[PDB]
RNA sequence: CAGAAUAAGCACCGGCUAACUCUGUGCCAGCAGCCGCGGUAAUACAGAGGGUGCGAGCGUUAAUCGGAUUUACUGGGCGUAAAGCGUGCGUAGGCGGCUUAUUAAGUCGGAUGUGAAAUCCCCGAGCUUAACUUGGGAAUUGCAUUCGAUACUGGUGAGCUAG
RNA sequence: UAGUUGGUGGGGUAAAGGCCUACCAAGGCGACGAUCUGUAGCGGGUCUGAGAGGAUGAUCCGCCACACUGGGACUGAGACAC
């Protein structure tokens, strides 16, 4: 099914995740339908940790996409933030 | 808003079909001179209205045979 | 046979200037008249006349010399029947860093490159003059 | 040419062949020594220069110059050859690298040692 | 890496005083061989030189004074070319903005070499951090302070004595009692000495 | 005055019993503010040849209309089989050219230019081509004057 | 906490090309990217001294582009240097005199859609600095649809006489 | 080039279609290079270059094809299935 999940990037020991909407059969770091935010686990200084687009998130969730557990937790964090 | 191409009939031997020669003018990629180019397209005319020498207009459609995927619209100029 | 009347007119002007003659006459056409008027309004030539007898028209141009030298130091034909040159507004040519003129045929008429840039239009580059 | 001529037929570019066909686009090539001999340079130079006949792994029998004052190469010796031209021996288009599979470095040298393969003396 | 070697050989070769001897005595009195190159064939400075030769000697002169090797110098030049403005002047600004050179021009290092060792041994701090890299470029508004372990040192006391003998540059302002100073902006070309020529270096790299 | 020795050469003529050998020198002299000249000098000795070339270059001088430290417009020039192209450049570029063209450009006073050589690189011919191009360069004021229009109108 | 204590090689010095001398050896040994050097005063061969350029690296070989305006669209040539078919006629093709009306194919302008992300460039952020990672922008110089302009080229109708 | 090009009836497929078949007609492609023959996975990109251009497809991303060689189907939403 269509899913919303984290694709890995960055360097060793310091991952940086793109929050992407994709078909579950695609590879983790490959083909995707849309990019709707990022997540930096080790942000410091002025670096922003979480940016999620609530409008597109709601749109895709309404169209039947199933978030992963981590993305659901991050969406809850962003809901509390705003 | 069907795509439409205007040409002139060059054959009418086939049954319920016509062949129309379409010409375009484009610039040369390296030297820039305007140069002639042409393509021949098979069309479908159920009633055999068009004949050799007339100017016609055709539109795109679903395949009707192995080589024909275009259909007659009007005879712009009769031969 | 004769196949480029604009080139023929430009060549006649150039050779007359090199031979240091005050006037040059040739068969006339409306395109040549327009080009001559543009040259006159840009100051390369003094005067332009057209005289008709029965059905044949003759264009006469008066030439200028300054400091004992031809005013038109360089005149070149750009677009020819063999190769035709069309340029957009952004890519219009400049002659001697704007010290010359490029004659341009546009839908609004025959004008210089700077005027064409001001109008935001392009067209056919006819000649370079400086 | 004219514009129409250039349109009908374009401009022709001619390729260039390899000055070292034996290598076959390789930095080095293994070989087996077939005959060690000494030949006479062409004029105006007069000398005796050491060359060898080698059957390469590629399959082209070739001539390889031997550099350095002293050489111990003999028949049935597995050597390594590289590109390089003597410029005065006709038909010689390669060098044999010292310090290689069977070749040894030149003794009693202390300048340009990395060439000729001599190791560091204390 | 780093160039560890005799300094006066290089100074005499360059033909001008490079200021690597701390100036405690006059350089002329110290070396007593200036205008004569060190070597068997050493000839007077009046010998003719080629265009490429002069272009090369200029780069060598700058590199020797600022203690920068060829790879880093080439990176500096390419950076100056990328940066807008006069590339030659930008290159000199980049050289001047170095942390160890700034420490020297601010006056806690007897020699640029000594400042390099201080930075390497972490006796200097950028703002509140114990940096240990001499190649760091000091931005405007930075505060070069001394560390507590570095303080109460005979070498540092002698260095500040020599700095007081010297004249502090305008752009730096350093309190010696507090052993800390601050950086306003990149020194201007007019402030930089006119002996150095940068156009030769620009042409050298352009070739 | 800036003086530059573009080149020096050794030449010979045949006579009974051997060869007579001489030297020739090509030199350029300028002020740096826009006046430049070049000359040739021959003699049995290099010191004499260089001096004669200096006098010839002094005699043969022109004036050039510069645009600050760059040319007024791109220029194409030729003499014999030597062709030279010169283009104005933004401040800081420098003089990107060959030695023969560089001598003339420095003598004239241009410090920002991009130059190219097409054809034979004979030093004398290249110097002559650069000389004629710089001489034949025009100016916005002169163009406006000969056209009869204002400099502002010319733009 | 201990103490300078554990740590520097490679190439080259005739011209192109920054850096020269002695010894040994002599058209041999040999060096050599090209011009070249070597038959007893070789700064071009081997060692040594001194230097020059790089530096945890330094040299050689192999390969692509550049210099190369030696395939020339930008941007070359054919009397003697390479290059006008022995000379006509003519088919396909290329190009084509003047005026006027109409069309809007070429040509030109505006709008919409598209041109994935990464990569290039610009301004920032996190890395002690830099590499590197990253946020945004620009760019993607094109393609398609549609609405407009009519000087030039082409299509159509009509007129003309200098070819 | 003789299912070859087109048409009609029928068959067949999830679906248009000579995709298959009986008949009818003689068509269809080609100097704007058909047919034959040599070589090659293609693009975003990468290297070089003032630019035009030239060379190239490791590592990252999209598409395609293949799984000891060749011919087949079965099951299943989906394979002619490393």
């Amino acid at each position: 099914m269509v899913v919303i999940r984290l694709a890995r990037g960055g360097a060793k020991k310091r991952p940086f995740y793109q929050i992407v909407v994709t078909d579950s059969r695609n590879a983790r770091d490959g083909r995707f339908i849309e990019r709707i935010g990022f997540f930096n686990p080790t942000a410091q200084g002025q670096a922003e940790k979480l940016r999620l687009d609530a409008d597109r998130f709601a749109h895709w969730v309404s169209q039947g996409a199933q978030p992963s557990e981590r993305v659901a937790s991050l969406a809850a964090q962003a809901k509390k933030a705003t | 808003t069907v795509r439409t191409l205007t040409g002139k009939v060059v054959s009418d031997k086939m049954d319920k079909s016509i062949v129309v020669l379409i010409e375009r003018r484009v610039q040369h990629p390296l030297y820039g001179k305007s140069i002639r180019r042409s393509t021949k397209l098979h069309a479908h005319d159920e009633n055999n209205v068009a004949k050799i020498g007339d100017v016609v207009t055709i539109k795109e459609s679903r395949p009707i045979s192995k080589t024909k995927a275009w259909t007659l619209v009007e005879v712009v100029e009769a031969a | 046979s004769m196949q480029d009347t604009v080139a023929d007119m430009l060549t006649r002007v150039r050779n007359a200037q090199m031979a240091k003659k005050q006037t040059v006459s040739m068969p006339s056409s409306k395109l040549k008249v327009a080009i001559a008027n543009v040259l006159q309004q840009e100051g390369y030539i003094s005067n332009v006349e057209v005289a008709q007898e029965e059905t044949k028209s003759t264009l006469t141009i008066t030439l200028k010399y300054f400091e004992g030298k031809p005013v038109i130091e360089m005149v070149k034909r750009v677009s020819r029947p063999g190769l035709r040159q069309y340029r957009g507004k952004d890519k219009l040519p400049s002659v001697k860093q704007g010290l010359g003129i490029a004659i341009v045929s546009t839908s609004k008429g025959i004008m210089t490159d700077r005027a064409a840039r001001a109008a935001g239009i392009g067209g056919e580059v006819i000649a370079f003059v400086s | 040419a004219t514009t129409n001529q250039l349109i009908r037929k374009g401009r022709t570019t001619l390729v260039e062949k390899s000055k070292v066909p034996a290598l076959k686009a390789c930095p080095q090539r293994r070989g087996v020594c077939t005959r060690v001999y000494t030949t006479t340079p062409k004029k105006p130079n007069s000398a005796m220069r050491k060359v060898c006949r080698v059957r390469l792994t590629s399959g082209f029998e070739v001539s390889s110059y031997i550099g350095g004052e002293g050489h111990n190469l003999q028949e049935h010796s597995v050597v390594l050859i590289r590109g390089g031209r003597v410029k005065d021996l006709p038909g010689v288009r390669y060098h044999t690298v010292r310090g290689s599979l069977d070749c040894a470095g030149v003794k009693d040298r202390n300048q340009s040692r990395s060439k000729y393969g001599a190791k560091r003396p204390k | 890496a780093r160039y560890i070697g005799p300094k006066c050989k290089l100074s005499r070769r360059e033909g001008t005083d490079l200021q690597l001897k701390s100036g405690v005595k006059p350089f002329d009195v110290k070396t007593k061989k200036a205008n004569k190159a060190p070597g068997q064939h050493g000839q007077a400075r009046g010998g003719k030189q080629s265009e490429y030769s002069l272009q090369l000697r200029e780069k060598q002169k700058v590199r020797r004074i600022y203690g920068v090797l060829e790879r880093q110098f080439s990176n500096y030049y390419k950076e100056a070319a990328r940066v807008k403005g006069a590339t030659g002047e930008n290159l000199l600004k980049l050289l001047e903005s170095r942390l160890d050179n700034v420490v020297y021009r601010m006056g806690f290092g007897s020699t640029r070499a000594e400042a390099r060792q201080l930075v390497s041994h972490r006796s200097i701090t950028l703002n509140g951090r114990r940096v240990n890299i001499a190649s760091i470029q000091v931005k405007a508004g930075d505060v070069i302070a001394v560390h507590e372990g570095a303080k109460q040192q005979l070498r540092i006391k002698n260095a500040i004595e020599l700095a007081a003998q010297r004249g502090i540059p305008a752009w730096i302002e350093v309190d010696h009692s507090k052993l800390e100073g601050t950086f306003k902006a990149a020194p201007d070309r007019s402030d930089l000495p006119a002996e150095i020529n940068e156009s030769l270096i620009v042409e050298l790299y352009s070739k | 005055l800036v003086e530059k020795l573009v080149a020096v050469d050794r030449v010979a003529k045949v006579v009974k019993g051997g060869r007579i050998f001489s030297f020739t020198a090509l030199t350029v002299v300028g002020d740096g503010n826009g006046r430049v000249g070049f000359g040739r000098g021959k003699a049995r000795e290099v010191p004499a040849a260089i001096s004669k070339a200096l006098e010839a270059a002094r005699r043969n001088m022109i004036t050039v209309d510069l645009a600050g430290t760059t040319l007024q417009h791109p220029v194409n020039a030729r003499h014999g089989a030597s062709r030279v192209y010169m283009q104005p450049a933004s401040e800081g570029t420098g003089v990107i050219a060959g030695g023969a063209m560089r001598a003339v450009l420095e003598a004239a006073g241009v410090h920002n230019v991009l130059a190219k050589c097409y054809g034979s690189t004979n030093a004398a011919n290249v110097v002559n081509a650069t000389f004629k191009g710089l001489r034949d360069m025009t100016s916005p004021e002169k163009v406006a004057a000969k056209r009869g229009k204002s400099v502002e109108e010319i733009q």
